[PDB]
């Protein structure tokens, strides 16, 4: 029902990340002209790909709902389950409650890259949520004490 | 190292043992400059102290000055070696369960974010809350504090 396009997925415009959820799941068949294909390209375009999808298929299949972070400069933005995006005038709490940042359990950091993560969920009002993916996926809210 | 002296006038810093108080260069660092009269009444040097402490910890700075902002906004601490046992206001070290264990690092070290976990869960394993000192090159110290999320 999919049909891949650049660095979308037009079915009915998708981002890779979201056609691969739908694939995985069962509910998307992709095509280029006319699965390890599709993850071939996914790749070739971010290689941070399997990072962020571990995190964002885990937390969705949980209830979580995500979207875009970008315009802050972080990867996800999580409203918490039972969800609703949109709401009405709002207003549980505005692209609400938790900043994602999935990350390798072997990829290094410095300390000014942690505050820096911190700071941008801080501007936002939210929690910074740093998801370490490895064979498991561990998932820790940084809170700003004070103190 | 091994003063013989009262407790409450270390700050309550360091382990009192009965007899003597066990008390690491760091803290040491922060009662001899803010109560210079120690000194000369347990002859300590304040850059003997400091060089003995950085071949000891790497990492001496920032708990010095993770351990100073913590008493200047009157908490009670003591450096267990690895985290500072952070305790509520009012209360003396060793009485109760610290509230929280701190971390102290400086903005350049480089790390794993499976090793910053594997700190985390030492934390855990403590059956304590859990914070990341952050101190800049001025000394300031920003928090942050750690948890697991799971409803589930």
């Amino acid at each position: 029902i999919g049909y891949l396009f650049g660095n979308r997925v037009l079915v009915d415009e998708l981002p890779l990340i979201e056609a691969y959820y739908l694939l995985d799941k069962g509910e998307l068949e992709v095509y280029e002209d006319d699965k390890e294909e599709f993850l071939k390209k996914c790749l070739t375009y971010d290689e941070r790909f399997l990072i962020r999808y571990k995190a964002y298929k885990e937390l969705r299949d949980k209830g979580y709902t995500l979207g875009t972070a970008l315009k802050f400069g972080a990867d996800f933005r999580v409203y918490d389950i039972g969800v609703i995006p949109k709401k009405g005038k709002r207003s549980e709490r505005e692209h609400s409650k938790w900043v994602l940042y999935p990350v390798s359990k072997d990829e290094t950091f410095d300390f000014y890259e942690f505050a820096s993560k911190n700071r941008v969920a801080h501007s936002t009002r939210k929690k910074m949520l740093m998801g370490i993916v490895s064979d498991k996926i561990e998932f820790i809210e940084v809170s700003w004490k004070k103190p | 190292m091994n003063l013989r002296i009262p407790w409450k006038e270390v700050y309550y810093l360091g382990y009192n043992m009965g007899n003597y108080i066990k008390i690491s260069e760091p803290e040491l660092l922060f009662v001899l400059r803010n109560k210079p009269q120690i000194k000369d009444r347990l002859k300590l040097d304040e850059k003997t102290i400091i060089k003995e402490g950085v071949k000891k910890y790497k990492n001496f700075w920032e708990i010095y000055y993770t351990v100073k902002d913590l008493i200047l906004r009157g908490y009670r601490v003591r450096f267990d070696g690895f985290f500072i046992e952070l305790y509520e206001k009012g209360i003396i070290p060793g009485t109760i369960e610290q509230d929280y264990l701190v971390y102290p690092v400086s903005g350049e070290i480089r790390m794993t974010w499976g090793e910053l976990l594997d700190i985390y869960n030492k934390a855990i394993a403590r059956k304590s809350k859990f914070m990341l000192a952050i101190v800049d090159s001025e000394g300031d110290v920003t928090y942050y504090e750690f948890r697991k999320l799971r409803s589930n």
